[PDB]
RNA sequence: AAACUUUCAACAACGGAUCUCUUGGUUCUCGCAUCGAUGAAGAACGCAGCGAAAUGCGAUACGUAAUGUGAAUUGCAGAAUUCCGUGAAUCAUCGAAUCUUUGAACGCACAUUGCGCCCCUUGGUAUUCCAGGGGGCAUGCCUGUUUGAGCGUCAUUU
RNA sequence: CGUGGAGGUCAGUGACGAAGCCUAGACCGUAAGGUCGGGUCGAACGGCCUCUAGUGCAGAUCUUGGUGGUAGUAGCAAAUAUUCAAAUGAGAACUUUGAAGACUGAAGUGGGGAAAGGUUCCACGUCAACAGCAGUUGGACGUGGGUUAGUCGAUCCUAAGAGAUGGGGAAGCUCCGUUUCAAAGGCCUGAUUUUAUGCAGGCCACCAUCGAAAGGGAAUCCGGUUAAGAUUCCGGAACCUGG
RNA sequence: AUAUUGGCGAGAGACCGAUAGCGAACAAGUACAGUGAUGGAAAGAUGAAAAGAACUUUGAAAAGAGAGUGAAAAAGUACGU
RNA sequence: UUGACCUCAAAUCAGGUAGGAGUACCCGCUGAACUUAAGCAUAUCAAUAAGCGGAGGAAAAGAAACCAACCGGGAUUGC
């Protein structure tokens, strides 16, 4: 029947790399992701299990804004300016 | 821990070829030579009496 | 062949600077004790296909 | 004494302004103290260690020698030795590494960086 | 060598701008001598200068907003700041408690008055 | 009278237990309320004199500015004199800026830094095309200024 | 009875060498064991009276890692063929150069593209692992360089196909259809160069987008140079479109 | 007042002590493999100071046999035991 | 052969609003299987697991068409 080919020839990319994360995985045909959700406003990151949950959370990256948050109201509503007090 | 070994669930080969009940870790070659977790058996210890 | 695209190639081109690791001076640092890097890759004979 | 708030009563917590401490106060950390004779006349015993003062080696291995402070590591918590120096296959310089602790000050350099400063760091200068 | 950073704050923009000119030409002659010699006498002081040229000339630009928009609940989105969003909406120091003449009955006119409970 | 095999007390390979430890990680109280259109998080494309791999950062790209501390760091190189007090500092602190191509991320798309228009300024001695820099525009509700259909209903002049 | 761990005590022991391992060294006990010496090693150790229960071990096709007998073993047969000389080297049946003898006989191991791959091509240097014999050569490793376009493509357009607004279900997350009750789009001219444009006639039914690197299609070939690669640079000879 | 497994700041403790505890104390949503949603590795330890090995003999290189350094070269880039 | 009010629209302006991630706990709506079973349905598991949206910084609920037959009772939740 095959002949011998299962993944013979096989020279046709299926999930492009995905512009929004880059994890490879997304088609023209069905225009539908498996990442993080590709053209709509959805995002495939889910809770179930014990596992498959920080890899979209927040922690285990660069949080450029979030160090801001811890920063400010570390006094009371910081929002003018300061100067020299004692040398 | 309610997550201490409920992160597997898998399953391995039957009759043919020698080869004992591990959760086949997809990959030759990954380090993981049939491994999981479960009960006493793969990499991955037992907690007899779930501490309430 | 060569002809692809950018976005998709600008993904695949990190890996030339991967062929350059360990001169003659990070085999002695301050306090290191991992020496060569295990994320080498020759696709000569090595298949890693993404 | 484990009654206020900020306090750490467990061994293995005590140690995590050490490897993760600010170098600011690292500095601090490597400290040197005085003598028998400017015990008297500074009234403070501590004071920070300064490349520009001598030092002398009281224990170690070498008994009767003094040292220059020179280059400080942090990261290793040492200090290399400007005076004392050894050789090392050829003969130039060892970075023997020390500690003002360690060693007892028989020299400084009376400047304004004290004497008012003691004052805010409580004294009463010379 | 490194610069200063108070001497470029009591110029014009005038002055910044040809002292400005004066640092372009300065990266072109400090990039050059690096094929040949594997140091530069000044690599280090010269992304440290430019640096704090750009930070002068546009905090100079950004005061002088704050001037003839001074005085008024109308002024351009960049004079204030990112902040939050509890401020910008929640209650106020007055939307909280409408003083008027029936609510004033609640705090205002009935509040709560001293006592010591003794003898 | 030897070599080899099994049982083999020391030395010398391959293989690299157990015990003694640590800057860290699972069950639980109290206190605090600091995410969210002046642009979040993650990922990709990157950055230092020898920077390939983290963190941080985003053509001011391992920083700048301000405050506090008050006389460095590194394996090596380079090194000005502000070094007895208009500010060293890879740590820490950090109210005011900047942040591309993607992304809850915006004219319209993405296997494609894809594909247009309007306004302002300079040159090609041309208000119309082209190029560079800066600044914008899309949909579903609830108010409002300047403005348009429809003899459905309802009025005023010879 | 032993091991791990907590509390209390002999205010114990502890570089005059703890604990752990080996010991064809000894004593006591019916059986579970402990102490001493020597060697190795150089940092906190042990007993009794209690408490705690994830402490002891030949097998569940038990899990993971490592090591033998077999064994200096089987295998090393698809594709006719090796040998001599020279250079280099400690070292050569096999890499380089030259000669002789041959295989494949443009339906081949040729010479040009697409897909995959993005530094595996070119230059220099090196031989510790891998490259299941050898191998100074190499697709192993380290240090560099090359990426130049109005024109052959792609981008633009269209079929298949995917997919919005204006409607029509559902609690939410959405799907199908592609014009299935339109108030969808705003231009030539007249009154207006210096008004960035307000009121009336006479017209046009097209009116989200994406969608082929073998098809569709106004435009450039040849020759030479370099360590590598052009129709791109240099030199010579021409044409078309827009403003 | 009452709730409070994720974020921030002390003790979070009569736990375990690297085949154990969560998947991660290290490069840790790691490396490798796959068209996708996933499963998910193996390896903790030098000394006060690398002084990380002067010089000489043999050898093409990597080594061994001396010597020097160190409390011990019975710690020699295969790391305390 | 001539001007107003109401309803129904159309921009790039001053001044506003909308589309989500993480998500312990809690709330509204919709909606399964396996275990046990003196056989099978009913029932238990279960106003559940998983998934989605909105609001808050605790949420839901709660200052009475409520709870009693007594000595009349004096808001909600939780141990």
């Amino acid at each position: 029947g095959k002949g011998t080919p299962s993944f013979g020839k096989r020279h046709n990319k299926s999930h492009t790399l995905c512009n929004r994360c880059g994890r490879r995985s997304f088609h023209v045909q069905k225009k539908t992701c498996s990442s993080c959700g590709y053209p709509a406003a959805k995002t495939r990151s889910y809770n179930w299990g014990a596992k498959a949950k920080r890899r979209h959370t927040t922690g285990t990256g660069r949080m450029r804004y979030l160090k801001h948050v811890s920063r400010r109201f570390k006094n009371g509503f910081q929002t003018g300016s300061a100067s020299k007090a004692s040398a | 821990s309610e997550k201490a070994g409920h992160q597997t669930s898998a399953e391995s080969w039957g009759t043919g070829r020698a080869v004992a009940r591990i959760p086949r870790v997809g990959g030759g070659g990954t380090g993981r030579s049939g491994q999981g977790a479960f009960g006493n058996m793969c990499r991955g210890g037992r907690m007899f009496a779930p501490t309430k | 062949a060569a002809q692809k695209s950018f976005r998709i190639k600008q993904k695949m081109a990190k890996a030339k600077k991967q062929n350059r690791p360990l001169p003659q001076w990070i085999r002695l640092r301050t306090n290191n004790t991992i020496r060569y890097n295990a994320k080498r890759r020759n696709w000569r004979r090595t298949k890693m296909n993404i | 004494a484990k009654q206020s708030l900020d306090v750490s009563s467990d061994r293995r917590k005590a140690r995590k302004a050490y490897f993760t401490a600010p170098s600011s106060q690292r500095r601090v950390l490597l400290s040197a103290p005085l003598s028998k004779e400017l015990r008297a006349q500074y009234g403070i015993k501590a004071l920070p260690i300064r490349r520009d003062d001598e030092v002398l080696v009281v224990r170690g291995s070498k008994k009767g020698q003094e040292g220059k402070i020179s280059s400080v590591y942090r990261l290793k918590f040492a200090v290399q030795v400007d005076k004392v120096t050894k050789e090392k296959v050829n003969g130039a310089s060892v970075p023997i590494n020390l500690h003002p602790s360690k060693l007892v000050i028989t020299k400084l350099h009376l400047d304004k960086d004290r004497k008012a400063l003691i004052q805010r760091k409580g004294g009463k200068l010379e | 060598a490194g610069v200063k950073a108070y001497e470029l704050r009591t110029k014009s923009k005038e002055q910044l701008a040809s002292q400005l000119v004066d640092l372009k030409k300065e990266l072109a002659e400090l990039k050059v001598q690096k094929l040949s010699r594997p140091s530069l006498p000044k690599i280090k002081t010269v992304r440290k200068s430019i640096a704090c040229v750009l930070t002068v000339i546009n905090e100079q630009q950004r005061e002088a907003v704050r001037q003839l928009y001074k005085g008024k609940k109308y002024q351009p989105k960049d004079l204030r700041a990112k902040k939050t969003r509890a401020l910008r909406r929640a209650l106020t120091k007055f939307e909280a408690s409408q003083v008027t003449e029936k609510q004033r009955k609640k705090q205002i006119a009935f509040p709560q008055r001293k006592y010591a409970i003794k003898a």
